[PDB]
């Protein structure tokens, strides 16, 4: 008989870098609000 | 009149009707656009938010 002492099997486990991983970022455009005095289209009429 | 009466080469422009479009005709003669766009603003500033 032989003993597995020296030849024992190996388990594996990755060295995950999640602890130092950057996050996913969401973008939102800062709308030029119409609540603030934004301009409007100058629909014109004629006084005949 | 009718749409068919307009000579073909004149159909590639604004065709007014009388007296229906008299105000529009006046605007055309004044060379003033009925709608004037608001001045163009600046491109919006993008905000980056993590998830």
């Amino acid at each position: 008989v032989r003993e597995p002492g020296s030849q024992a099997c190996l388990a594996i486990d990755p060295l995950v870098g999640e602890e130092g991983g950057a996050a996913v970022a969401k973008l939102e455009p800062h709308l030029q609000p119409r609540g603030q005095p934004a301009p409007q289209p100058l629909h014109t009429l004629v006084l005949a | 009149a009718k749409k068919e009466h307009v000579p073909t080469w004149l159909q590639n422009t604004h065709v007014y009707s009388w007296p229906k479009n008299k105000k529009n005709i006046l605007l055309r003669l004044l060379r003033e656009e009925e709608f004037v766009a608001p001045p163009r603003g600046p491109l919006p500033t993008l905000q980056v938010v993590p998830l």
